[PDB]
């Protein structure tokens, strides 16, 4: 409210309030899966430009 | 219309008695007065002191005010102002007091009610008592001992 006028005698005065607030963030946990050659298996793939198949 | 008079007094008051000092419009506040009492103050529109006030609003660009009035809108008793600051000290209707107010222009035991412009007047939805009879202070100005105890059924 508008504060309050000290004059004379008085009891009843403007009040400050206070307010609180959270805030929360969330982290998600994501996973991919992909295929590749053997490590042993690269020797039969190791063509004479590229590697692979 | 002033709190105090308005015109300055030519002689020296003489201060021997002790009897009948306090029949003066300057005593402001209550005769008995406890230390929890709820005082508030509001601006004042008019001149409401020793008168029972009432809430006013106006357009709504500025904020409410108390002026003197009694009936069904009666919120409390002014007792003291400020004048330079234009500030009522009032009493809530729902706390108890006693001192001098306005009377209309009575003995003791007398029930009284508000009229309209914030006067003491004898009997309805207010307890007011008289506790004295009615102090003449002007032509048209009469104070009296009350006690408000509240609303009544």
């Amino acid at each position: 409210a508008n504060p309050t006028t000290i004059a004379n005698e008085v009891n009843t005065i403007s009040t400050i309030g206070f307010s609180s607030e959270v805030v929360r963030l969330n982290y998600l946990k994501l996973q991919y899966k992909f295929r590749h050659l053997k490590q042993t298996s690269e020797k039969f793939y190791t063509s004479d430009s590229y590697i692979g198949d | 219309l002033m709190k105090n008079p308005q015109q300055d007094s030519g002689l020296l008051s003489n201060s021997i008695d002790f009897r009948d000092q306090n029949l003066i419009f300057s005593n402001s506040g209550g005769v008995c007065t406890s230390s929890k009492d709820k005082i508030e103050n509001y601006p004042a529109k008019g001149y409401p002191y020793k008168r029972g006030v009432k809430l006013s609003f106006g357009d709504g660009t500025t904020e409410l005010e108390v002026e003197a009035g009694g009936g069904d809108d009666l919120y409390g008793v002014c007792s003291d102002i400020d004048e330079f600051s234009g500030m009522a000290t009032v009493i809530p209707i729902t706390n108890n007091f006693t001192g001098y107010l306005t009377l209309k222009k009575v003995n003791p035991g007398d029930k009284l009610n508000f009229n309209q412009h914030g006067e003491l007047e004898k009997v309805k939805s207010v307890n007011a008592i008289a506790l004295s009879k009615a102090h003449k202070l002007t032509e048209d100005l009469f104070i009296v001992l009350a006690s408000v105890f509240g609303n009544r059924a």
